[PDB]
RNA sequence: GUUUUUUCACUGACCCGGUGAGGCGGGGGGGCGAGCCGGGCUCUCGCUUCUGGCGCCAAGCGCCCGGCCGGCCGGGCGCGAC
């Protein structure tokens, strides 16, 4: 399954592949409001683990916290 | 389509009306301020019997949430008469008093006898 | 001149002729500054033609 | 015949002569914060050095071969909800009184049968939003000797299946008649993705400066020589 | 224990500026196409008095290049501007007084005022009464200009920025003695609550670091550390030298 | 090569300023001087400065299109405004 490949790719955050995506999305996330609704999980994989079954009534909000 | 304005403005999107599957409340709440509940009682005061026999009016105590319009259409329907004008004050007691000046084609003293005051 | 000196919400009641004088810029501008601007409108618009005709007759010798 | 009152009255749109005409300002509109965002997101893919794992998705199977594959995939589409009931009806008529070869949809079904090696041809989409779903798959099909191509439109690829979008589409089985045409996709694709993959791993994307910044560079180099 | 008056100043409330009868923001005109390529003509409607400002302003009315409307501007009036004078603003406008054009397109030793410190900020420097900035020298490569500010400190300025030609009007008002405390009361009543200046040595030792004592003295050195905290930072703030100024 | 480092400058985060985000950057074609013999290049320009008027909602020119009876009674699109 693809999820195990996404799981172990998401552990290589220091890689050129993920350092591009964790930076270019982090730009996109600053331009949005501090609390807004995401249309889907950013990580389809990680949301599977924590209980997000992709059916109607399940919601995902992308909120930022000042560091 | 060409951009004349350097402003972006939200387009006039379509909005539909309320087409509800059920009315929220079942029935309309009836008018509890009737023609009857809007005129409490007339004043049989010496000052008011003067006003009936001198100025050709009737002096009523009215519900505090009544207009001069609501009194006129109450006095017209309750006493088969017509009203020239209405003048309303709220008393120090808190109740509203209406100086209901009748149209001069009616004797207020002959209709004060009809409502049944002596 | 020719306009009623009255509190400005009364002007609804006043007839049209009480609020202006019968002229170009009537009840808006004075007669003096109109007829000096009939001159200023003219002598500028003439001076445009004076440099318009000179423009081609300063070009045409080259 | 020419009515002589009709005068040609041209307007002088010089600086401080006449009013400016209501001309086109499509590129001077203060856009909404979402329209502004999605454009200067597309700039960061062309400014910032895109890694060859992410860049390789830009290398797409062209118009001349895309229509050849979509019409071949049109033969083997998985059926719709309306046709499903009509076959399941036939099981009940035999009850009271084999599956054809199809496409495989989604990253999870496809990737299982690339190591298992049932995939004869895999079709990647180029614009899958969380890209990591597919990033590994161009290499995963390479090592398992599976022909992979990349299409433009995850929606038009997701229109082969009867859904909105689909990430990946894999060919497992095809009929003997359309077997020939399936091999002639692979004959063109494997030479253009799998066999030149050592070059795809080297091909970084972006790092192309602004057209009015490359214009700056192309005016200084004209000056010094 | 008490906060010093200076700290109460920043808090606001009673030391906020009196901008009731202050007449508009005394800005420049905004940079558009006819500031940056050629010029646009405008008339001075009326020279006007702005309370809290020594220099008079000018309601300058420019016809709009895009809409049929007509625009009105409040300029820090150059000395010698009059009503019904044509003020020009752009790259190709002539080098006469009360006539804004970029600092790039004027010679060295040019007297300007309402000078922009950055291109587009719409007129910040040298815009108090009787003040002028001299255009010292140009740098066509890098596109920058040295400009001597009214203090007498040359700033390198980006040459794409604008300044109306001439000294600011109301020039030489600080020549006249404020004869009486009444004239000072009335001056600062148009500005903010700053006037009746109680010296720190007169104050008690809880309100101000110079206060207290049986005699009325400072006691500690009046010259203070730049790094000092608020409440303490009082007297001669980071005095390089001090006392009676001998030399230049 | 790899890494460190120093100075020049890059933009793309980040910051600033202005605007009703109204003409930015390159190219092309019409003025202007300079240069070999009608042709061509490295450049320059882009219309408003004697006056305390006036200007917007297009003239012009093309282009298509619907009756009564090639002729009259009305609409659209392109430039003008690359």
């Amino acid at each position: 399954g693809a999820y195990k490949y996404i799981q172990e790719l998401w552990r290589k955050k220091q890689s050129d592949v993920m350092r591009f995506l964790l930076r270019v999305r982090c730009w996109q996330y600053r331009q949005l409001s501090a609390l807004h609704r995401a249309p889907r999980p950013t990580r389809p994989d990680k949301a599977r683990r924590l209980g997000y079954k992709a059916k109607q009534g399940y919601v995902i909000y992308r909120i930022r916290v000042r560091r | 389509k060409i951009r004349t304005s350097p402003t972006f403005r939200r387009p006039k999107t379509l909005r539909l009306r309320r087409q509800p599957k059920y009315p929220r409340k079942s029935a309309p709440r009836r008018n509890k301020l009737d023609h009857y509940a809007i005129i409490k009682f007339p004043l049989t005061t010496e000052s008011a019997m003067k006003k009936i026999e001198d100025n050709n009016t009737l002096v009523f105590i009215v519900d505090v949430k009544a207009n001069k319009h609501q009194i006129k259409q109450a006095v017209k329907k309750l006493y088969d008469i017509d009203v020239a004008k209405v003048n309303t004050l709220i008393r120090p007691d808190g109740e509203k008093k209406a100086y209901v000046r009748l149209a001069p084609d009616y004797d207020a003293l002959d209709v004060a006898n009809k409502i049944g005051i002596i | 001149r020719g306009v009623r000196a009255v509190r400005p919400k009364v002007l609804m009641r006043l007839s049209k002729t009480k609020k202006h004088v019968s002229r170009a810029y009537g009840g808006s501008m004075c007669a003096k500054c109109v007829r000096d601007r009939i001159k200023r409108a003219f002598l500028i618009e003439e001076q445009k033609i004076v440099v318009k005709v000179l423009k081609a007759q300063a070009q045409s010798q080259k | 015949v020419v009515n002589p009152l009709f005068e040609k009255r041209p307007k002088n749109f010089g600086i401080g002569q006449d009013i400016q005409p209501k001309r086109d300002l499509t590129r001077f509109v203060k856009w909404p914060r979402y329209i502004r965002l999605q454009r200067q997101r597309a700039i960061l893919y062309k400014r910032l050095k895109v890694p060859p794992a992410i860049n390789q998705f830009t290398q797409v199977l062209d118009r001349q071969t895309a229509t050849q594959l979509l019409k071949l995939a049109h033969k083997y589409r998985p059926e719709t909800k309306q046709e499903k009931k009509q076959r399941l009806l036939a099981r009940a008529e035999k009850k009271a009184a084999k599956r054809p070869p199809v496409l495989r949809a989604g990253v999870n079904t496809v990737t299982t049968l690339v190591e298992n090696k049932k995939a004869q041809l895999v079709v990647i989409a180029h614009d899958v939003d969380p890209i990591e779903l597919v990033v590994f798959l161009p290499a995963l099909c390479r090592k398992m000797g599976v022909p992979y191509c990349i299409l433009k439109g995850k929606a038009r690829l997701c229109r082969l299946v009867h859904r909105k979008t689909c990430t990946t589409v894999a060919f497992t089985q095809v009929n003997s008649e359309d077997k020939g045409a399936l091999a002639k996709l692979v004959e063109a694709i494997r030479t253009n993705y799998n066999d030149r993959y050592d070059e795809i791993r080297r091909h970084w994307g972006g790092n192309v400066l602004g057209p009015k910044s490359v214009a700056r560079i192309a005016k200084l180099e004209k000056a010094k020589a | 224990g008490r906060v010093i008056r200076g700290q109460r100043k920043g808090a606001g409330s009673v030391f906020r500026a009196h901008v009731k009868h202050r007449k508009g923001a005394a800005r420049l005109r905004a940079v558009d196409f006819a500031e940056r390529h050629g010029y646009i003509k405008g008339i001075v409607k009326d020279i006007i008095h702005d309370p809290g400002r020594g220099a008079p302003l000018a309601k300058v009315v420019f016809r709009d290049p895009y809409r049929f409307k007509k625009r009105t501007e409040l300029f820090i009036a150059a000395e010698g501007i009059h009503t019904g004078q044509f003020v020009y603003c752009g790259k190709k406008a002539q080098l006469n007084i009360g006539n804004v054009l970029p600092v790039g397109t004027m010679p060295e030793g040019t007297i300007v005022c309402c000078l922009e410190e950055k291109p587009g900020d719409r007129g910040k420097l040298a815009r108090a009464s009787g003040n002028y900035a001299t255009v010292i020298s140009h740098n066509p490569e890098t596109k920058k200009t040295r400009v001597k500010l009214p203090s007498g400190s040359k700033k390198v300025i980006s040459s794409a920025n604008r300044a109306v030609v001439g000294v600011v009007a109301g020039g030489g008002r600080i020549d006249k003695p404020i004869l009486k405390a009444g004239r000072a009361y009335h001056k600062y009543k148009a500005k903010r609550n700053c006037w009746p200046r109680v010296r720190g040595v007169a104050m008690n030792p809880v309100e101000h670091p110079f206060g207290g004592g049986n005699h009325q003295h400072i006691g500690k050195p009046s010259t203070i550390r730049r790094d000092a905290p608020a409440g303490r930072k009082v007297g001669l703030i980071a005095a390089r030298r001090t006392g009676r100024l001998r030399g230049t």
